[PDB]
């Protein structure tokens, strides 16, 4: 009927999205690797040999990967053979004022396939166009979306 | 068939995915914890295909120095040593 | 009889579904085309 | 040598708005021609108002400076570089979420690019 | 009826979303009925994904006849389509 996509995640996944991509989150190495491998689960799907990660966002006094880096990591492992990374700018559902006065999150910007600023919610991945998942459907073809 | 190597293993046997049969998080999480304590590992994260069946996909990737099977063996030995340390302290506590 | 393609045919085994067979799903009432789709089957043990 | 900043900073305001962890701090310093506002992990590296800095953004973190200096090290891409209102540039460095915005007068802020950073903050 | 000549062909050079499915389907059926595989197998078993391996390299027979609404038709080799 209209272009607006109909597939996409629902209640629990999207609330946990607002809570994972939020910027006060932090992971140690163990949680990062474990959560990533739970996400990917290559062997049941296949086609990929070894899982590759990012450097940590912060390095001292304790090494900590952040949440947006986990989203960027998933996007990095699902990039096709040779397609440059995703880059995109789009308003998110959680309005900017809820986080702070003149808050930065607001609107997801991410270049070359790394989630630079902004949190993912019902507008990003779900029954809302021009988000992350729809742009993956446009760039990297349907079976990757 | 307790432990097998899945068809995704690198030829150098450095990026390999054991699949432990009839196990759930009970050993998976503990062994992952002990394996992370090993410097020469880059990645170690377990999963479960579907809670209906009892199979645990493991995954261990390491630096080119030492292969992965040696890492799994050393990690299991370390976990056994940990269990023994706990049982020794416990037994020595009460008369 | 003398119509010889009976040598070219193969023996057809009816096989069960397996983890890659594509089996349609539907729901009545099926209003619009995204309502009848085709999913890959993955065969789980246990549940009914 | 690939260091892109050596400026000493001083903090002026800290918040700490709806976040128990990372807090945005604004740390205008120099001859007030260096306006820096970043986020920091305020659970493992705390900072108060008017605490001194030693901020450097390098390119490759391979030197004894890593061990001696750099009491706190982040890492991230610089995604937006603008020149507005003057011969005065504003740089936006993302650190995987924890943002940072540094406004400097096109000098002492010349070597900035659109690649990764390795920020170093030593008190 | 007319078989439109090769010099002037007015149909779209793209393998339409439908010709791909039916070409792969009929090639899969053919290979399932003990036909020649034109490309080296690497151990794949399904009599269809072999046809995907054939089409990935454009090593497949079976030109298609596109029936225009006049009643005429074009003859496109599956090597010839985009």
């Amino acid at each position: 009927t209209s272009g607006d996509p109909l597939r996409g995640l629902i209640q629990d996944h999207v609330v946990m999205g607002v809570w994972l991509t939020c910027k006060d989150t932090f992971y140690t190495r163990d949680e990062y690797q474990q959560l990533l491998f739970q996400a990917l689960k290559p062997d049941e799907t296949g086609m990929y040999g070894r899982i590759k990660t990012l450097p940590p966002a912060i390095q001292r006094p304790g090494i900590y990967w952040t949440g947006k880096q986990i989203i960027s990591s998933v996007l990095l492992n699902l990039k096709p053979s040779d397609r440059p990374g995703l880059n995109l700018k789009s308003k998110a559902k959680v309005p900017g004022k809820y986080w702070s006065p003149d808050s930065e999150e607001g609107s997801v910007l991410f270049d070359d396939g790394e989630l630079l600023c902004g949190i993912l919610d019902k507008s990003s991945f779900g029954a809302s166009a021009f988000g992350l998942v729809h742009s993956v459907h446009e760039l990297y073809g349907p079976d990757i979306a | 068939e307790k432990i097998i190597i899945l068809p995704g293993h690198s030829a150098d046997l450095t990026s390999v995915t054991f699949q432990i049969q009839k196990e759930d998080h009970t050993l998976g999480n503990s062994l992952r914890y002990v394996i992370m304590k090993n410097p020469e590992v880059e990645f170690c994260g377990y999963s479960i295909p579907h809670p209906s069946e009892a199979k645990m996909n493991f995954r261990i990737q390491t630096a080119p120095s030492t292969t992965a099977v040696d890492v799994l063996r050393k990690g299991l030995d370390d976990l056994i040593d940990l269990c023994d340390a706990v049982t020794e302290k416990f037994t020595e506590q009460l008369p | 009889y003398s119509y010889s393609r009976l040598i070219n045919t193969n023996k057809k085994v009816y096989r069960h579904v397996r983890n890659g067979d594509m089996l349609i799903l539907n729901r009545q009432p099926t209003l619009h085309k995204p309502s009848m789709m085709a999913h890959k089957a993955r065969i789980l043990p246990g549940e009914k | 040598e690939s260091v892109l900043l050596d400026e000493i900073f001083t903090v002026t305001s800290v918040d700490k708005q709806k976040y128990q962890r990372v807090s945005r701090i604004t740390a205008v310093s120099g001859q007030n021609d260096m306006n820096l506002t970043l986020d920091i992990n305020s659970q493992i590296y705390p900072l108060e108002k008017d605490a001194t800095f030693s901020l450097q953004i390098t390119s490759n973190l391979n030197s004894p400076d890593l061990k001696e200096a750099a009491d706190y090290i982040m890492y991230g891409k610089v995604y937006r570089v603008e020149e507005a209102k003057d011969e005065k540039v504003s740089v936006y460095v993302s650190f995987g979420g924890l943002l940072m915005a540094i406004e400097g007068s096109h000098r002492k802020l010349y070597r900035l690019s659109l690649d990764h950073v390795y920020l170093l903050l030593r008190r | 009826g007319k078989a439109v000549a090769k010099e002037d062909r007015t149909t779209t050079p793209y393998m339409t979303k439908y010709e791909r499915a039916r070409i792969l389907g009929t090639r899969a059926l053919q290979i399932s009925m003990n036909a020649p595989v034109l490309v080296d197998l690497e151990g794949e078993t399904d009599p269809l994904q072999i046809a995907m391996k054939e089409l990935a390299q454009k090593k497949i027979p079976l030109l298609v006849r596109r029936y225009l609404p006049d009643g005429s038709y074009e003859d496109w080799s599956v090597a010839e389509l985009i």
